[PDB]
């Protein structure tokens, strides 16, 4: 996960298509497992590295 | 009096091959849909 904005996002949850030619294969709102806690405008989860 | 002996060795070997489908009349199959 990427932020562009001004400021930050807590308890990320974004939810994603996966699409193989024209069909999307499923689609998942991400669980406890994949939230991230923070996410500063300009940084990475996971952090870089 | 007649004797006969008789001696037999028999080496049979074999091979098969086989194929199978099994398939379920009460969930044949999944359906997944596209919508906006």
């Amino acid at each position: 996960y990427y932020n562009t904005g001004t400021a930050p996002m807590y308890k990320v949850t974004p939810t994603t298509n996966l699409v193989l030619d024209g069909d999307t294969l499923s689609t998942i709102k991400a669980q406890e497992n994949q939230i991230g806690n923070n996410l500063s405008p300009g940084d990475t989860y996971p952090k870089k590295g | 009096h007649t004797t006969d002996n008789s001696t037999a060795v028999q080496d049979s070997n074999g091979e098969s091959w086989n194929t199978g489908l099994s398939i379920n009349k009460g969930e044949s199959a999944y359906i997944n849909a596209n919508v906006r």
